[PDB]
């Protein structure tokens, strides 16, 4: 018992946790949905010698996003914690990774040249002036 | 002039060096991008 | 012929002999973890150097735009009668100019050289 | 082959450059060996300089405090042939051991014999390395080579390094600064 | 559809487009537009900030305001300035730079009283001819004969005292990329090269030389310890080891060391040859005195040990590798680019690879008119800064006030840009030692094609005939047969026809696209599946790696030739004998157009063709051309592994089997020869010294040269 | 009969004189091997000398 | 069977913000890291340089076990986000943003030469003896 602590409960436990990485644009909407309970659905579908895993857009975020799993054994990942009352504790062993890919193929890029247009909104250029300024000095 | 020049007018130019040696390899082992990789014929490598 | 390291600390193994048994030990001179090794070789160095370079090329060098690609000479594990053709190109290692042939299959990759 | 010409050759000759460019030494034989290919090609043989680098085919360290031991699969033969004779062999044998084989073309090619460079290696060290004489029966030319007996640097600094000293230079046949004939 | 044996006209009408579309001297005017939008506006909002105190003050900069090129008379009259004008009164063709200084006033009493003192004044910015930020843009045939101007001008010249000056291009050593070289008589046998710098705003190129110790010292215990690796750092008077460096990112388990330096654990010979640097290393085995080891032998000494812990991560920090990260916590990128430094040290010494050219010419880029000026904009922009921060400091300590108006001098930018635009001496006039001569020469007027050499032309740092020799990676980069007679040959080279050199682009939409498009970031990677995936370089620093090379490979190039986010100058390299991908964004890089040929036939059909012949009253142009994925811009670096066709109708077709996959076609063979050898006509029946004579007297024939002479 | 081309060994084993012939052989070898003529007589100087 | 042709379809569930802040190990599986050790932790600040903006530390069963150090990634999070899954007994995806990522690394805990003494092996530049036992002195 002391503040520099970490609990260990969670790795006791076993607790399989998964790691998924989404595009900007999902979390831009997760983001501007502001937590009101719901935001999609996930569909796990498993055949007799595959796997295979998507996530369906709510229609409402709205106005298919299949997933592929990435190996595991590669590095070992756990899930920690960091209290506002500066208890730290430890959730779980990370036991899947997730990729997420939009379905668009090529209309896709319609919505990308905005985006890239939008980070490109702040970038500064200099501007040409047709008569000198003679308000100086 | 000299009749190695007369045989470069007319026949044959001839084999072409750098150095001592043939058309070295620039690229990833051919001399132009439009010659197949891994060649070392008369084309390929300098002979006109 | 091969090596591997530490586990407490993880560092890097050095070799010693026992005094007592009379068999190689491997161990970590930052640590006191001993133990035996099954390979029984400590050092190999072939200098003239007859490395099996079919390990060596990669299974997708085939699927190259600019390497040549025969029709004749097929591959082993499936017919498709087209290949491509190459030398290894590697400085120092030796002087042949013995061709390597790829098969260009997409899932196939069995090479082999003639 | 060609020796260099022209304006560098010049500018070697006006000067007195300490080491050339591309230095050559024209060789006339004597008598019976300037007509007879065979004796021109031992003194062909003769004049190489032959480093140990250029005639094994790759070495090997292992570690056999039995002689009996016999780590490598085929080894058996030349060791029971040779070891029942045990030559200070209750004082230490140093079980870390040295494990080359020669290639046969160059072994053949050379023009050479196997038992002389062990007697060079023998004779140009002393006492203070021990050889192991095998027979050319087997297919692989192996040749073991264990330090000496009456004596820091533990054993695998000074093996390391002996192997290093015979891989550089020994000077098997032939006369240094000599790289072709 | 296909055009059979009506190649020769179809061939010319599309260079036809080019040229009306681009022109002759592009490769001047966009790198200085570049540097006009971009370069300035990097330059003054990436500098520090000026603090100095007692109340605190702070000076912030913003963005720049410019205007045309006008006069300063002694009246004061602010006259349009024309380029006639500038000629006759040896008067320089200049317009004035202007910004706003952000004074915000710290009293320690809440009183941030912010002035905006806006259109603030700075000097004098030098602009070339016919350029967008010019008096002679956009003007027709009829407004420059009315105006007194030529309009058969290319421009793309300066006017400095009423002398026209024109920037030559300088070659360099491409940044951010790893070489290897031998040294044939040096102590150490193999090194690797990797003079490398940020993204072209912050601080110049800092080398790293990665190296090799050759076997020396036989017979004792130094061949028993092996052939060690050895590097020297910047600002490190001596060499350092390996591992220490390795340690000194706070990577203390060499497990983690040769995991970053080999990547395949199944390599005994690769791991035999790495472990004399191991045996060596084996007297550091913690961070600090690593640090501590490697701040001790710097250029001057600390006085505690905690000095050199501080100049040690001072200089592992902001300097070690810039173009990877300085941003304190990228020591993982770091130490996986430092991994693979001598990775591919290892590579060529075991001869898996082979020795990289010096003088291959896709492994070094141009220093253009832009990045020229842009680091002379660096330079004496810090010695703007240090000398208002000096005079600041100075009428500051008596605690008056202050007044941005006098503080800022003009006089220092004005005559840096005007001396070293006019002499030709690059740099700070009272360091010409150090500063590189050849820039900037005069102009040549004796003939129309010689100015067009001029305004095109290459030339080499070098002060042996190595670099002189005519290259294999040349092909349509640099003209073959001109040569300048004298000494300076191969040094001194001008362009193709369709040399078109790389203008830099940003690469934040690349990372952007690559990392949404199913790729493991760097950071967050099994450090144990490197070998098995494909490297992944964006300008030369490492991004992460990707497991699905030709999906990644179509992807982009169907990017590319749609005119997608990426730039059609970003060029993208697939070496897989090295697993690697290479994308270029930055500027310096020479590029020519080519065509596209997708299964056996071209994608340029007889519609496009039919489009480009009636060109005008259609505006229907070259950018049209490239944006239907007809004309890919392919540099050299893409020219190392791709295809070309001489002639669609006598190689593309089917015959006795030379090739059947073919990537790329020359959109015509005689685009070789540059500007003096295009008007020598049968170039191939002559002798090469004779064109490359004619080349060279090509400049020196006279006749009319411009048309307002008078 | 048996020569070579470096000087400074042949003059360690043989003599000035030697070097000499030696320098004599290989200048002139070097000057008439594309068939250009000169003089013996500044070659004999040059030795000498 | 059942699983042959098994189909799952969860609920994915993100609450707009929680008092306590999520972050993500890293672990190397070559580091051959077991969790039956982990009785006691400990994860503490550095004190090299005497804070959020400061490497991590972290201790393990005091002094006797293993001893890591977290060092902050390089790059930042504007156009990437990691959610973590959480299995609960109410059968809904939790989706959980992590706010920063650290990498750890193992120590040695043993007599590591010290700089002060670390000069006098130098003079031994290539002239040094029997590598195989510094240690040994120490
Ligand atoms: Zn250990
Ligand atoms: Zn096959």
């Amino acid at each position: 018992a002391e503040r520099g602590e970490l609990d260990l409960t969670g790795a006791k436990q076993n607790t399989g946790v998964w790691l998924v990485k989404v595009p900007k644009y999902l979390s831009q909407q997760w983001a501007k949905a502001s937590g009101r309970g719901e935001v999609g659905k996930l569909r796990i579908a498993k055949t007799q010698g595959r796997t295979e895993v998507s996530f369906t857009l709510n229609e409402d975020l709205a106005n298919e996003h299949p997933f592929v799993l990435q190996s595991v054994g590669g590095q070992t990942l756990t899930v920690f914690t960091e209290s506002s009352s500066d208890k730290l504790s430890l959730e779980g062993i990370v036991v899947q990774r997730a990729e997420c890919r939009p379905a668009a193929s090529e209309n896709y890029m319609r919505l990308k040249r905005l985006q890239i247009e939008e980070s490109s909104k702040p970038v500064r250029l200099s501007q040409q002036l047709d008569k000198v300024v003679t308000t100086n000095y | 002039g000299s009749k190695i020049n007369i045989s470069q007018v007319i026949a044959v130019v001839g084999q072409q060096n750098v150095e001592g040696k043939r058309i070295p390899f620039g690229f990833k082992h051919r001399t132009l991008p439009h010659f197949i990789k891994d060649d070392y014929g008369p084309e390929s490598r300098g002979f006109v | 012929v091969g090596i591997r390291f530490c586990q407490e600390c993880n560092n890097m193994l050095y070799p010693k002999e026992d005094k007592e048994n009379r068999i190689l030990l491997y161990a970590c001179r930052n640590c006191d973890y001993q133990q035996e090794a099954d390979n029984s070789c400590i050092y190999v160095n072939k200098i003239t150097h007859e490395v099996d370079e079919l390990t060596q090329i990669i299974a997708d060098v085939s699927q190259d735009p600019t390497l040549p690609r025969t029709e004749d000479h097929p591959c082993q594990k499936c017919g498709h009668k087209e290949a491509v053709f190459f030398q290894s190109h590697s400085a120092r290692a030796e002087d042949a100019m013995r061709l390597y042939y790829v098969c260009t299959a997409p899932h196939c990759g069995h090479r082999w050289t003639e | 082959k060609n020796v260099t010409l022209g304006v560098p050759r010049l500018k070697e000759l006006i000067n007195i450059s300490k080491k050339p460019k591309t230095p050559s030494l024209t060789v006339f034989l004597l008598g019976q060996s300037a007509r007879d290919a065979e004796r021109a090609k031992d003194i062909l043989c003769r004049l190489e300089h032959t480093t140990l680098r250029k005639v094994t085919a790759n070495t090997a360290i292992y570690y056999d405090p039995n002689p009996q031991s016999t780590v490598v699969a085929e080894d058996q033969e030349w060791v029971n042939v040779y070891y029942e004779m045990p030559d200070f062999d209750v004082a230490r044998i140093s079980p870390w051991l040295l494990r080359v084989e020669l290639d046969r073309k160059h072994m053949t090619d050379r023009k050479l014999t196997m038992e002389q460079i062990a007697e060079k290696i023998n004779a140009g060290f002393g006492d203070d390395l021990n050889c192991i004489f095998n027979d050319d029966n087997a297919e692989k030319l192996v040749l073991r080579i264990r330090i000496m007996n009456s004596d820091k640097m533990d054993d695998d600094v000074f093996l390391r390094c002996i192997e290093s000293n015979m891989l550089t230079d020994m000077t098997l046949q032939g006369i240094e600064q000599i790289s072709k004939v | 559809e296909i055009t059979p044996d009506l190649w020769q006209e179809a061939c010319w009408i599309v260079i036809s487009s080019y040229f009306d579309e681009k022109g002759l001297v592009r490769q001047q005017l966009d790198s200085f537009d570049e540097f006009i939008q971009m370069s300035v506006q990097r330059i003054v909002e990436d500098a520090p900030p000026i603090d100095l105190q007692p109340p605190r003050y702070l000076l912030k900069f913003e963005q720049i305001y410019l205007s045309k090129p006008t006069h300063w008379e002694r009246d004061g009259a602010p006259s349009p300035m024309m380029p006639n004008e500038a000629r006759l009164r040896n008067l320089t063709y200049s317009a004035p730079l202007y910004v706003d200084i952000t004074k915000t006033v710290i009293k320690e009493g809440e009183e941030q009283l912010q002035t905006q003192h806006q259109k603030t004044f700075i000097g004098k910015i030098p602009i070339m001819l016919r350029s967008t930020y010019c008096l002679l843009n956009g003007l027709t045939d009829r407004d420059l004969c009315e105006l007194n101007e030529c309009p058969l001008d290319p421009g793309g010249y300066f006017i400095i005292n009423g002398s026209e000056k024109v920037l030559i291009a300088q070659e360099k050593m491409a940044t951010n990329t790893v070489y290897v070289f031998a040294k044939k008589d040096s102590k150490y046998a193999y090194t690797g090269e990797c003079r490398s710098c940020l993204e072209n705003s912050s601080r110049p190129t800092s080398t790293i030389w990665v190296s090799m110790l050759a076997r020396g010292g036989q017979g004792a215990k130094k061949s028993a310890i092996g052939q060690r690796i050895v590097a020297t750092l910047p600002y490190i008077k001596q060499e350092v080891p390996i591992i220490i460096v390795f340690r000194a990112l706070g990577f203390v388990s060499d497990r983690d060391i040769l995991e970053h330096i080999i990547y395949d654990f199944e390599d005994p010979e690769m791991m035999e040859m790495v472990k004399p640097s191991l045996d060596e290393a084996f007297v550091i085995q913690e961070q600090n005195v690593a640090l501590n080891f490697i701040g001790s032998r710097g250029a001057k000494p600390g006085v505690t040990k905690e000095k050199r812990i501080k100049y040690a991560k001072e200089v592992l920090q902001k300097e070690m590798l810039p173009h990877v990260g300085v941003s304190d916590f990228c020591e993982t990128k770091k130490a996986y680019f430092l991994g693979y430094m001598v990775h591919r040290l290892l590579l060529a010494a075991l001869g898996r690879r082979e020795l990289d050219d010096r003088d291959h010419y896709g492994n070094k880029r141009l220093d253009l008119a832009g990045p020229l000026l842009a680091f002379l904009f660096r330079g004496m922009f810090k010695n703007l800064l240090k000398e208002v921060r000096i005079y600041a400091q100075k009428f500051i300590d008596r605690g008056k006030d202050f007044n941005l108006e006098l503080a800022i001098k003009t006089r220092i930018i004005s005559d840096g840009l005007k001396y070293s635009l006019a002499t030709g001496n690059w740099g700070d006039q009272k360091k010409a030692h150090q500063a590189r001569a050849g820039v900037s020469q005069v102009l040549n007027r004796l003939t129309f094609a010689s100015t067009l050499s001029h305004l095109r032309r290459l030339n080499s740092p070098i002060g042996l005939a190595k670099p002189r020799q005519l290259h294999n990676t040349l092909w349509g980069m640099v003209c073959p047969a001109e040569t300048p007679e004298g000494h300076a040959v191969g040094l001194v080279k001008n362009l193709a026809l369709m040399a078109y050199i790389s203008v830099g682009s940003q690469p934040s939409p690349i990372l952007e696209f690559l990392e949404e498009w199913s790729m493991e970031n760097l950071e967050e990677i099994s450090p144990a599946a490197i070998a098995d995936a494909t490297k992944i370089f964006v300008n030369g620093c490492w991004v992460g790696i990707h497991k699905d090379p030709e999906q990644l490979m179509n992807t982009l190039r169907k990017l590319r030739r749609q005119m997608d986010i990426i730039v059609s100058e970003v060029s993208m390299i697939r070496d897989i004998r090295e697993r690697e991908i290479r994308i270029y964004t930055d500027a310096g890089r020479i590029c020519r157009p080519l065509l596209i040929v997708e299964k056996q036939k071209l994608l340029l059909k007889k519609r496009h063709i039919d489009q480009l012949k009636e060109r005008e009253y259609n505006n229907y142009s070259w950018q049209d051309l490239v944006a239907s994925g007809v004309v890919e811009y392919i540099d050299t670096l893409e020219e190392e592994t791709v295809m070309l066709a001489m002639t669609p109708d006598d190689l593309q077709e089917k015959e006795v089997a030379y090739c059947s996959t073919y990537t790329h076609c020359e959109i015509h063979p005689s685009m070789i020869l540059g500007v003096c050898a295009s008007i020598i006509p049968f170039p191939d029946h002559n002798q090469s010294p004779r064109n490359t004579y004619q080349s060279a007297m090509g400049k020196q024939a006279m006749g009319v040269y411009i048309t307002n002479f008078h | 009969r048996t020569t070579s081309n470096d000087i400074v060994e042949i003059f360690t084993v043989l003599g000035i004189e030697a070097v000499r012939k030696a320098l004599e052989r290989e200048l002139y070898h070097v000057i008439s091997f594309d068939g250009s003529y000169v003089n013996y007589r500044h070659l004999a100087l040059l030795c000498d000398t | 069977g059942p699983s042959s042709q098994n189909v799952t379809e969860y609920v994915v569930r993100v609450p707009k913000n929680t008092t306590k802040k999520y972050n993500i190990m890293a672990f190397n599986a070559a580091d051959k890291v077991n969790f039956a050790t982990w009785n006691q932790a400990r994860l503490e600040r550095d004190l090299s340089n005497k804070p959020e903006d400061q490497p991590w530390l972290l201790r393990v069963n005091g002094k006797s076990g293993r001893k890591f150090k977290g060092i902050k990634k390089g790059g930042v999070t504007e156009n990437t986000s990691y959610y973590i899954f959480t299995q609960c007994p109410d059968g809904a995806f939790e989706a959980f943003p992590v706010h920063n990522w650290y990498n750890f690394t193992p120590l040695a805990r043993h007599r590591t030469l010290t700089a002060e003494e670390a000069e006098e092996e130098w003079e031994r530049r290539n002239k040094v003896l029997n590598h195989f036992s510094i240690m040994q002195q120490r």
